[PDB]
Parts: structure tokens; sequence; C-alpha cells
RNA sequence: AGGACCGAACCGACUAAUGUUGAAAAAUUAGCGGAUGACUUGUGGCUGGGGGUGAAAGGCCAAUCAAACCGGGAGAUAGCU
RNA sequence: AGCGUCGAGUCGGCCUGCGCGGAAGAU
RNA sequence: CACAGGUGGUCAGGUAGAGAAUACCAAGGCGCUUGAGAGAACUCGGGUGAAGGAACUAGGCAAAAUGGUGCCGUAACUUC
RNA sequence: AAUUCCUUGUCGGGUAAGUUCCGACCUGCACGAAUGGCGUAAUGAUGGCCAGGCUGUCUCCACCCGAGACUCAGUGAAAUU
RNA sequence: GAUGUCGGCUCAUCACAUCCUGGGGCUGAAGUAGGUCCCAAGGGUAUGGCUGUUCGCCAUUUAAAGUGGUACGCGAGCUGGGUUUAGAACGUCGUGAGACAGUUCGGUCCCUAUCUGCCGUGGGCGCUGGAGAACUGAGGGGGGCUGCUCCUAGUACGAGAGGACCGGAGUGGACGCAUCACUGGUGUUCGGGUUGUCAUGCCAAUGGCACUGCCCGGUAGCUAAAUGCGGAAGAGAUAAGUGCUGAAAGCAUCUAAGCACGAAACUUGCCCCGAGAUGAGUUCUCCCUGACCCUUUAAGGGUCCUGAAGGAACGUUGAAGACGACGACGUUGAUAGGCCGGGUGUGUAAGCGCAGCGAUGCGUUGAGCUAACCGGUACUAAUGAACCGUGAGGCUUAACCU
């Protein structure tokens, strides 16, 4: 049973989840588009908006907050420099998944998530 | 007969004397009578009650001109309750939890939460063999099934693996605590079938 | 939910004392030996306190007479007249039952004087 | 564990009367591009819902 | 909660220092004896020149158990410890002349209010 | 000093689980024994089948051993199926 | 036979036909 | 067999460490040639567990436990 | 008794309870002196027994993390008949 | 050209020659408590020490620790102690190889389930126009155990000792169902402490790896040891048994006619499934009221138009779930995520300041962070469509209306 239970497992250790969705998070701030699998996109939702809003409110211990989630000063100075600023009146929902059909080598549901302003 | 209501949760109440009741809380809204089943039409007497309130785009049109027949707003289901010699009801009629005030006992039916496929030991209390002492891949499963060749079968009924929980419950005879007409709730003793929201069919208890 | 909080809430004690792990309580509760009812004290540690609204409890660690004793107190129930803080512990956990393993000097808590 | 007598080319045409594909129902029109999609999916030329989502 | 193998500290000054339970006594395959239950047991430890001595069979109140005793608003009282009273095997009446450590109100019955009466304090 | 001690490499194989149409025709994993010696290992050499070799288990002698393998006597013989 | 009364049969061996009990078992 | 096996020699960085153990790293090399979901039973490999503590079992099998250095201290018996 | 059939001999010890164990007895079915007798410190992945610690071994299982199992796409066996 | 074996474990199922509980006759049955026989199979029916044991003895329970059948039930379910390979030894026999239904130590237990069966769960078609619901209940399954205490009553009974029936009340054991309010477990998705090391330029702060590195706490969920509930009462027909009236047979006789009692068995009552109950039931509601031509004039066939109710599909999903299924929701929207507020947990973040030589302490500060929770909130994603499903529903006969 899982009654009630939140987070997917993805066929993975929890230290390869958090690493993995750490790295596309980061891919995300980045690239602002990013085409993955639909589940990882569901998930990844949860990670990414967060360190959005987060980002609204720029402050020495957030960045640090940011920093100690993505560990790539690039994407933190992304999220509070541009992101959070950009994202500042909006209530939530800074993504946008997109499906995209199947993925060629092993018919994965792929979708691209991006963010809403992109 | 009985009501229809909601599992809402359990608490409890604190008594003067220092105990504690654990009670599930049912809120049982006025239950609207959409039907009045007769002998003569249906062989049978009972009514047929609906609760709550569904959107207008969810309600089919055979479910709307049902309602529209007895002059009451949809409700989320329909229930029967069967009529005592004695009881009469009126389409239309609102039946509210006033009709507990004076009832001791309920007899609580609700779905009982849904396990899925459960293993022998869960479902049916079966004893694990050994977790060690050379046991090979046996440690939950079900042991022997049957006999030999006589009856070289196994039997109806066989205690094995499936699907647990998710069926009809009744728990009889449950104290009710206290008819709460004002805020539409009935407290009852104890633990009753289901998760919260889920719907109870409420009634008073058979044994007595 | 909302109709549970408001079961719950009119069922709450108004005046219990803020109390935190580690410091020495007194707590009166009811004792009903026959029909006569009397209050008797219970002092020791809290080494928990479970903060659950209607549902919130606290345990209370003492030694007497030779023996390590734990009573949780369910806070609201009407058995529990009264709670007083005897003396206030500075500790860092919320959950000192790293004090099930000590006992004397070993047990000693620090006063918190703030 | 193995069957004792061969099973007939009828129980294997039985077994198999369950393994029948399901074509997509209708495909979804978009209402600019006018390209036939998944519902609910982009367009093969990125289009979803009259917008231009990728490129 | 004590079973069958569980040992008990004695809460009385019978002289046995350490019992076993031997059996959980009053039902078939009844489990557990929790506080004001009487048990079988089998003096493991003893002083020297006591009541009882080392090997004998007895019955036995247990009076404090680290499981514990819940009381009809929920709280729960636990001990350190597991301690029962020794009893004499026929007439089930304490062997010691005192009672050693805090019992439980579970034990307020005629049957062992000589046990409240001994007891230093009675929670 | 030591067929001394604890312990890696190295040599081994006591227990358990797994595996048993295996990842593997003998292993893997966790533990285990020896670890300056009657130790272990590379290269090459010698011993040949009623023969070898054997700190001896009928062990081993190319996944074969109470008489190897290959070819031959050979279509042995088979009151048996 | 029941209690001298009472007014018609009664009594129990034999041979034999057919039944009755004796007679509890495991999917 | 693009096979968790077998195969002799040589080289020997850093931090911690007695160490060629072990952990984490360097140089260097790799992610093991099906993937994607889901989060049933059951199996496998693990983690934690109230109270009890060998009652398990042929048998404490397995597991749990012990585990370092310095110092103090250390019984029967003994071929010393 | 690595030997004893009768036999779970008998007595003592240990346990609440001990066909095993330890100590005795001698009635050695069927010990016995280099196919050695009786001892014996040390040693042993050796056999038996007891105790402390320890624990999911168990009372009696619960939950959790992973790999399978399940669903989708690709590839695609087997014994048997 | 193989039908795996003792014992254990797991899971059973039937018989009744009944161990307990229920009913009853006789008793050398005062009571209590037995003895014996009859009826009764509903349910229930020990844990340990020793031994491979089954058994047995022993300890201590219990209302009781039933007896049998089921390939001495059950190894394509587990074990492998015993038996029964190869090693070795003892006693014994044999000149010896070796041997012993003597003993002793060691000693590989394979199978991915086709069919039947069983537990679950779907798809198809049927049920006669289609559709959405609510039902009836043929039939099936589950359940059915019992202690102790108190009252009645120290009464009846008894010389005392002791000590009831019947009836009533309470509280347990075992078992079962549900549940998570409580008490707790778990809680690798929450917070913190901490060892070694590597990194982020460095400090400070963080992150990776070391079983989640090791740990301490812990939310939701799941859950038992947690806490609610259950077994029934009642009814019918009975068993053994007890009778009433009563002849045959002037009597007697419970039986032949007639009538009455009588048990955990039986049929109900309680709970669950249940119309594939093809004997396919009932009730309520909803929907469709077009043209046209052929030929094989028939439940014939095709076209043009029409496309309902509703369904499905897709999407967001769920205390529903292996997959199907089932439930919620799809902008006229709280379905999920996010967001906001709260709660909960952890336990006073970072930065800065102050004190200290420094480790560190103190202040800012119960701070900061906070999963699955609660209450809200259209920010994101749930699309306009399309698809399936049709167009008044056979014949015969009756009863009524035209
Ligand atoms: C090999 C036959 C076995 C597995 C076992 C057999 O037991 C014997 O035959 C005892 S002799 C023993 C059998 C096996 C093979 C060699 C050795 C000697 N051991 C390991 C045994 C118990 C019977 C006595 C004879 C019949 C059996 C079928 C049913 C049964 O109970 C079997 C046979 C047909 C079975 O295949
Ligand atoms: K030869
Ligand atoms: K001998
Ligand atoms: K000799
Ligand atoms: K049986
Ligand atoms: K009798
Ligand atoms: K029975
Ligand atoms: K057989
Ligand atoms: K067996
Ligand atoms: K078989
Ligand atoms: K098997
Ligand atoms: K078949
Ligand atoms: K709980
Ligand atoms: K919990
Ligand atoms: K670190
Ligand atoms: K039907
Ligand atoms: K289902
Ligand atoms: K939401
Ligand atoms: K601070
Ligand atoms: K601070
Ligand atoms: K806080
Ligand atoms: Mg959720
Ligand atoms: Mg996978
Ligand atoms: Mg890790
Ligand atoms: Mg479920
Ligand atoms: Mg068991
Ligand atoms: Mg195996
Ligand atoms: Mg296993
Ligand atoms: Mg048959
Ligand atoms: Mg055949
Ligand atoms: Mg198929
Ligand atoms: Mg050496
Ligand atoms: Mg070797
Ligand atoms: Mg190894
Ligand atoms: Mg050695
Ligand atoms: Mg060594
Ligand atoms: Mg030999
Ligand atoms: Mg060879
Ligand atoms: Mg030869
Ligand atoms: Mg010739
Ligand atoms: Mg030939
Ligand atoms: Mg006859
Ligand atoms: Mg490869
Ligand atoms: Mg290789
Ligand atoms: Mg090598
Ligand atoms: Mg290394
Ligand atoms: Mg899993
Ligand atoms: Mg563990
Ligand atoms: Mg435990
Ligand atoms: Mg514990
Ligand atoms: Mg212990
Ligand atoms: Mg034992
Ligand atoms: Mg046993
Ligand atoms: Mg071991
Ligand atoms: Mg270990
Ligand atoms: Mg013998
Ligand atoms: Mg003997
Ligand atoms: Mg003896
Ligand atoms: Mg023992
Ligand atoms: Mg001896
Ligand atoms: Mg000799
Ligand atoms: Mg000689
Ligand atoms: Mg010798
Ligand atoms: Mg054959
Ligand atoms: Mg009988
Ligand atoms: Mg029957
Ligand atoms: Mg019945
Ligand atoms: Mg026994
Ligand atoms: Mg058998
Ligand atoms: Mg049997
Ligand atoms: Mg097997
Ligand atoms: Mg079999
Ligand atoms: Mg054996
Ligand atoms: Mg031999
Ligand atoms: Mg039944
Ligand atoms: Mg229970
Ligand atoms: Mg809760
Ligand atoms: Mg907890
Ligand atoms: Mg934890
Ligand atoms: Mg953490
Ligand atoms: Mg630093
Ligand atoms: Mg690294
Ligand atoms: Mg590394
Ligand atoms: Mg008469
Ligand atoms: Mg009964
Ligand atoms: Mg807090
Ligand atoms: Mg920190
Ligand atoms: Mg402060
Ligand atoms: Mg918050």
């Amino acid at each position: 049973m899982r009654h009630r239970k939140s987070g997917r497992q993805l066929n993975r250790n929890s230290s390869h989840r958090q690493a993995m969705f750490r790295n596309m998070a980061g891919s995300l701030v980045r690239h602002e588009i990013i085409k993955t699998t639909l589940p990882k996109a569901k998930e990844l939702r949860r990670v990414v908006e967060p360190l959005i809003t987060l980002a609204k409110t720029d402050s020495v211990a957030n960045r640090r907050l940011a920093f100690a989630r993505t560990r790539d000063n690039e994407i933190v100075a992304k999220l509070f420099n541009e992101l959070g600023p950009r994202f500042a009146s909006r209530a939530g929902g800074y993504t946008r998944i997109l499906k995209c059909g199947f993925r060629a080598g092993d018919n994965a549901p792929m979708a691209y998530i991006e963010l809403v302003d992109r | 007969i009985g009501l229809v209501g909601k599992k809402v949760g359990m608490t409890r109440i604190f008594t003067e004397d220092g105990v504690s009741i654990p009670v599930t809380v049912i809120e049982v809204e006025a239950n609207r009578v959409t039907q009045v089943k007769d002998l003569a039409n249906d062989g049978y007497r009972a009514i047929q009650v609906t609760t709550g309130a569904k959107k207008a785009n969810r309600v089919t049109k055979p479910e709307a001109g049902h309602f529209a027949k007895a002059g009451v707003e949809a409700g989320r289901g329909l229930w029967e309750f069967r009529l005592a010699e004695g009881e009469e009801f009126t389409v239309g009629q609102s039946i509210s939890v006033e009709l507990f005030a004076d009832v001791k006992k309920v007899d609580v039916t609700g779905t009982s939460k849904g396990k899925g496929f459960a293993g022998t030991v869960k479902r049916w209390n079966f004893r694990t063999q050994d977790a060690t002492h050379g046991n090979s891949l046996s440690h939950r499963v079900p042991g022997s099934i049957g006999q030999n060749q006589t009856p070289g079968k196994v039997f109806k009924g066989k205690k094995m693996a499936g699907q647990m929980g998710n069926e009809r419950v009744t728990v009889q005879s449950l104290d009710v605590v206290r008819v709460d007409a004002e805020r539409n709730l009935l407290l009852v003793k104890g633990a009753v079938p289901g998760a919260t929201g889920s719907d109870l069919i409420v009634k008073p208890a058979v044994k007595a | 939910s909302n109709i549970i909080k408001q079961l719950e809430q009119e069922q709450m004690k108004q005046d219990v004392p803020s109390f935190r792990p580690g410091d020495t309580v007194e707590v009166k509760v009811w004792v009903v030996e026959g029909s006569k009812k009397r209050l008797q004290a219970f002092e020791g540690v809290v080494i928990a306190i479970r903060n659950r609204g209607l549902h919130s409890a606290f345990t209370v660690r003492k030694i007497s007479n030779g023996e390590g004793v734990e009573r949780v107190f369910q806070t609201h129930s009407p058995v529990v007249d009264s709670i007083s803080v005897k003396r206030r512990g500075a500790v860092r956990k919320a959950k000192l039952y790293y004090l099930r393993e000590r006992t004397g000097k070993a047990a000693r808590i620090k006063e918190r004087l703030n | 564990a193995v069957q004792q007598n061969k099973p007939t080319r009828s129980k294997r045409g039985m077994r198999r009367s369950h393994d029948a594909l399901t074509a997509v129902t209708s495909l979804s029109v978009d209402k600019t591009s006018g390209e036939k999609h998944l519902r609910h999916h982009i367009t093969a030329d990125g289009y979803y819902r009259g917008r231009k989502v990728i490129a | 909660m004590i079973q069958e193998q569980t040992m008990l500290n004695v809460a009385d000054n019978s002289g046995a220092r350490r019992v076993m339970c031997i059996k959980v006594l009053g039902g078939s395959h009844r489990r557990y004896a929790g506080v004001g239950d009487i048990i079988k047991i089998t003096i493991k430890e003893a002083i020297p020149r006591g009541k009882v001595k080392k090997g004998d069979v007895l019955k036995a109140v247990v009076v404090r158990t680290k499981k514990g005793v819940r009381r009809p608003d929920g709280s729960v009282i636990r001990f350190d410890g597991n301690a029962c009273v020794l009893l004499n095997n026929n007439s089930e009446q304490p062997i010691g002349t005192r009672i050693f450590g805090p019992v439980t109100r579970e034990l307020r019955s005629e049957k062992f209010m000589k046990i409240i009466s001994l007891a230093p304090e009675v929670l």
C-alpha cells in the first residue's frame, strides 16, 4: 500500500533521485525548457518551483539554501537575479508540462517542461 | 430506518469523570426521501434517500428526472432503507440526525479501506514459517493447500492471497455518544469502516 | 477537519502553562479511591511533549521509592487538575529519552535561568 | 511444471483473443495549424491549443 | 507484558531477588500477564536466609511492568522494570511483610489490598 | 629464536544464504582457516594405464577413473528389453 | 381383566409367511 | 558466450591510518549494450522495532553482539 | 564408554521439568595394555553439555529502503507434448 | 522406461466410536461432586524440559488438552534431526575383503505451472429498442468457543463438613472484524548532532561519499502490543428424553387417532456475496416520432439525412489499484502540482554583534528549516472538438380501449 504517500521512486534509490533532480533543476533553470519523461517532469515541479519561491526573497541565507539544494552558483545567480524577479507577482505555477509523444529508444512518455514566461 | 452520513474522522470526548471516549465523527446531513417503495408497485416497503449536493454537470438526465419527480435536489447518491411495520414516510421528506436522538446503539456500515492484493499472513493471519533454520524461499508463503490424491483438488473457500478490504463491512452495536442536530453530527464510540470522507450508513442496532 | 477542529477546541483547557522538555513539573491528578476524590502530586522531569491540539500529551519521568516511573499525561484530560513548572531545564533536545539510561549525577539537568 | 499435452492452435487463438491492439479512437486537430495530433500532446510542428509552444 | 521466560524483580521482602515467569495463568493460550495478573514463577536468585529458596515454584502478582498500564483517559504509567510480589501457591496471599517501590491502583481489589496497604505509594 | 602470535597480499574452503534451464558443468555474497613454512608461486623437466603418482580419500592422472583416452579385434556376446 | 360383582370369550405354547430392533466412518 | 570464474611479473601519489587494511580522493579509468513506468502478493539483499529475551530449533542455524590504543588487573591447571 | 543390548540402568549434580550433559556405582550383552592401556598442559572452522552477554531465532509479526515480480516498448529461450 | 519416505513446520479437510461446552435416563444420585448409558459434530480442544522422534515420562497450565480417516493428509509448499550411498572409528563377527534391523562423528533436497483445482480480478456476449440508477433475493458463504467473580444464598440439601439447581449481573481468555482518536513501532521523502575525507578559490557556510557513514528525534501513511465491536437473544421444526388424553387388550399403556414439551446439532434470526437466478426478475428515470429505392417481399438489403440519452476515449487524479477495474474531477473547475496561511516535527539557522587568549558561550531567536497533514487559493496542467451509441423497438394470444 502507498495510501496518501507522495514522491515517485523512479526505480532509483534516494541518493540517485536527489542527485538527478538537482541536475535536472539546474538544467531547467539554465535552459528554461527541457525534454524529459512525463513522470520526471511531474516530480521536477516539486523541486524547481520551491527554488523559484525561495529566490523571490534575495538574502544571503536564501542564496545559501539555494546553493545547498542546487550546488551551482550560476543557477543560484539566475534564480535570484532573473527568475525570482520574473516570477515575483506569480503565485506558484512557474512551470508548464507539455506532453510530446514517445521516445524512440524505449517508448517512454515524454514531455517538455518549461518556465511559463519563456 | 437509518441515515446516510460521511466519516469526518475520529477524535475523543473527555467525560467529567476523566474517561476519554474514542469517537468517530459522522456528518449526517438531511437525508431527502427520493422514492417510497410500497407492496403494490414494488413488492416491499422501503424509502430511497439522497444526501449531499452533486453538481449539475455530473448529474445525468436519467438521474435528474428521478430527483425532479421527487422534487428534491440531486445528492451524491441513492440509498434504500427498509421500512418497519408502522413506519411511514413521504416523497421529498427530509430526515435529520434527530432520528438518532433517543437511539442508544447504532450499526455503522461503510466500505473498508482497500489493502489491494494481500498475502495470507496479512489477509488470513497465517503463521510465517522459519525466518532461518534452513528455510528456502518460503518465509510468508501459505504452506500446503490440500491433502493428496484424496481429494486430489483444493477445496472451495480455501484461504489464499487476494484482494483484501475495499468491501462492505458493518460494525454492530456502537454506542451513540452525541447527536448534535445543529451541526448535523453523530458521534459514535469507537472506529467504523472506511477512510475519512467515505459514505457511512448508520442504522439503530439490530441486536440490542 | 473544520468540524473536528470545532469539536476539539471546545474541549481544550485554556489554562495549560508553558513548559518545555527538561522542566521539572508537578502534575496534580484526580484519584478516586472509592467515591472520595483527592489530588495526587506527580513531580518529575518532562522528557517528551506531543503538541497535537486536544490530543496533546507530555511524559514526566520520576524516580519513586527506588524505581524509575514515567507517566504520559493527556494534557486536556479532566484527570489532570493542574500543572506547575517547579524548575526550568536547559536541554538541547525535544525528547530526553537519554535520561532513561542515566541515574543520579549523570541525570542532572542544568537550570534555564532566562 | 510443464504441459502433459500439446495445447491446440484453438487454445492458442483463445488466449490471444485479448491481444488485439486498440487504434487511436480519434486524433485532435490543432485550431491554428490544422495539424492532427494526440489529444493533450503537442503537434509535430510544436503547436498546442493554437499556440506555437516549441520550435 | 510478561510471558513465559520473562525475568522479574521482586517487589517484596520474601527473599527472592529474581524470579522467572513459567506460566501466565487464567486461560488457554493466554500470552501475557500485565499488572494485577497472577503468574506462576520459579525463583532463580534468592537471599541466604529468606522465606523462599532458589528453585521454589510459587505464584506471584505482577505489580510493575515496563509496558505499563493505561488509564481511562488514555494516560500511561510505565516503570523501568518488571516487578512482582510472591504469593503463597494455594492461598495466593503475599509471602513477604513489606512491599518495595510504587504499585498501581490496578491492584485495588480485596485480593491484593494487603499489597496496596504495604506499598510506599500507589499511582 | 619459532612448522610462535594478530593481520592484508598470497594459499585455502568451516558455516549460512543465494544460485540449481546458474553470471558459473562447483560460483557469488557475508562470515571462516593458514599466512617464514611440512609455505606459496612462475618457467621448464621426469614418472604412462594393472601402469604412474598418492601426509592414503580408491584420491588424482586434461570437466572421464575399483583400471584414462584414441584406434583396432568388432557386427564381442546379449537364453534380456 | 377391572372393581361376590361382571355377562363373553379368554389364556400361551406349537408350526409357518412377511416385517421390527440389534445396525457407528471418514470429499 | 562481449561469460560475476581463472591468469605470473612490474609501478605504488594525497588525507587519515600500524599498514600494500580501511574510508575519501589524485593521476588515470569507468557508469558494467535493453530501457520506461508502477510502487500488489511473494522472492531476494538490507535498515529499524514496543514488551519479552532462545520460549525458536535436531542444534542459538541465522542474526544480534564483542571489537581500538594506553594503563591497571587477571583463576584453576601447567610440560613452567 | 566414539564400546552397554537390556537402557531413558541406578545414585548424585545441574533444570519448574534434563532419553542429552557432568560425577559416581560395576550388573564390562560385547574395555584392556604399541591393530597400545590409563592420564595429560597446550592446540582444534573437531563432537557433546552449561552459563553471562546478545538479539526478529521465537511469542508475532509491523514498517521501511533497494533488486525482481506487475504494466509499456524492443529482443526473445526452455523442459514437455 | 521411479507412485520421494520417519519426525517437525505451514496449511488443512472429513468421520463420530464426544475430550470440553449443550440436552437427557439410571445411579450403590442428600448437596457438592462423581459413575454409567443415550442424544448431540455448532464451535472449541496447552506451553515447555528431555529425545530425530511419533510416542512417552516429567513441569506447569486449561472448560477441554478427544479418537480416527485423508498416499500412516500436506517435500513440483519449507525443513532434513532420523532412515539410507561414498569418509572415519568403537564394540562385535570374520583368516580376509568386508559385515551388523549395534553404536559413533561428517555428509548437494532440482522444477519459470499447460490442464484440473483453488484465491483474486478483468474482457466478451447474453438477458429482445437503447440508456442511467435503485433494488428484490433464488442461491452461496461467514459466524456460532468459553473461564472466573458477584447476586440469588451461606438459601435448598446436610448430623456436620460443606454447599446447589433455576434465574440474574459483571469482568476476562482465546478467536474474528474494523480502525488509527489514544499508547506505541516504522517513518533511507522532515529537522538536528557527529567521525573520516573530497569539493564548492579561501574564511565562514554548505554539498558528495563512507550500510541512511554513524546516530538522536520525528510528520503523513501503514500498523499492534493500541481500542472499538462481535459470538447472542428470539422464532420454527426436532434428537435422546419427558408427558397429556387414549383405545387396540373392560385394566394398563407417551401412540395406534389426537395433543404438549424438549439441545451449542437442523431451518431461521446476525454479517457478506448474490439476477450468467439463461428460471437472466422488479422499480424509478432518461432518450430517439426522417426521407428513399431495390430485390430473394422479409425479423430481407442498401442509400441520403440524422447522431439522442448515454458511453467510451483522452487529461488531472484518488486513504481505489499488479494490470484491467472502481471512485473524484476536467475551466460553468479545487482533480493534481505549486502557492498562501496554519499545524506538526526538529530544537534557538545564517548573517551580524558581544564576551573569551581560544575551544566555545550569549544576544538577535523558540530561531531557521519543515514530506506525504489541515484550511484556502485558478498560478500550472486538466481543450474547442473528435469517437462509439441511433432514428420509436418481433410474432401470437388474451384483457381492455377504439
Ligand atoms: C528411489 C526411489 C524413491 C525416490 C523412494 C522409495 O524408497 C526406496 O526405494 C527405498 S531404497 C532407497 C531409495 C533411494 C535411491 C537409492 C537409495 C535407496 N535412496 C537414496 C519409496 C520411499 C518406496 C520405498 C518405493 C516407492 C517410491 C515411490 C513412493 C515411495 O514412497 C517411494 C519410489 C518409486 C521413489 O521413486
Ligand atoms: K588400464
Ligand atoms: K562393548
Ligand atoms: K599391530
Ligand atoms: K485430522
Ligand atoms: K448423567
Ligand atoms: K462438535
Ligand atoms: K505414500
Ligand atoms: K517431510
Ligand atoms: K506431486
Ligand atoms: K518449491
Ligand atoms: K487436466
Ligand atoms: K496510531
Ligand atoms: K506514526
Ligand atoms: K562532510
Ligand atoms: K437481470
Ligand atoms: K479491482
Ligand atoms: K491545488
Ligand atoms: K542563537
Ligand atoms: K544565529
Ligand atoms: K519551530
Ligand atoms: Mg496526496
Ligand atoms: Mg526497471
Ligand atoms: Mg549514501
Ligand atoms: Mg488501498
Ligand atoms: Mg510461528
Ligand atoms: Mg537451495
Ligand atoms: Mg530466505
Ligand atoms: Mg474426482
Ligand atoms: Mg502421462
Ligand atoms: Mg495475451
Ligand atoms: Mg605461524
Ligand atoms: Mg585442497
Ligand atoms: Mg569468501
Ligand atoms: Mg592459529
Ligand atoms: Mg594469521
Ligand atoms: Mg573405502
Ligand atoms: Mg578429472
Ligand atoms: Mg579391467
Ligand atoms: Mg571376433
Ligand atoms: Mg553389438
Ligand atoms: Mg433383520
Ligand atoms: Mg556485456
Ligand atoms: Mg570476464
Ligand atoms: Mg593472482
Ligand atoms: Mg583497498
Ligand atoms: Mg518493494
Ligand atoms: Mg538490524
Ligand atoms: Mg524488539
Ligand atoms: Mg526494547
Ligand atoms: Mg536479558
Ligand atoms: Mg528449547
Ligand atoms: Mg519447541
Ligand atoms: Mg552463527
Ligand atoms: Mg552481524
Ligand atoms: Mg544406549
Ligand atoms: Mg543414562
Ligand atoms: Mg541423572
Ligand atoms: Mg536449556
Ligand atoms: Mg558419565
Ligand atoms: Mg579396543
Ligand atoms: Mg596390541
Ligand atoms: Mg591411540
Ligand atoms: Mg513413466
Ligand atoms: Mg453418537
Ligand atoms: Mg453438520
Ligand atoms: Mg444454528
Ligand atoms: Mg510434548
Ligand atoms: Mg504421509
Ligand atoms: Mg492425521
Ligand atoms: Mg524444494
Ligand atoms: Mg506433494
Ligand atoms: Mg541426516
Ligand atoms: Mg565406509
Ligand atoms: Mg459457516
Ligand atoms: Mg484481540
Ligand atoms: Mg492521525
Ligand atoms: Mg513515536
Ligand atoms: Mg529514524
Ligand atoms: Mg538528514
Ligand atoms: Mg571551513
Ligand atoms: Mg566524490
Ligand atoms: Mg569513491
Ligand atoms: Mg385407558
Ligand atoms: Mg455458547
Ligand atoms: Mg515546535
Ligand atoms: Mg545547520
Ligand atoms: Mg531565548
Ligand atoms: Mg509553511
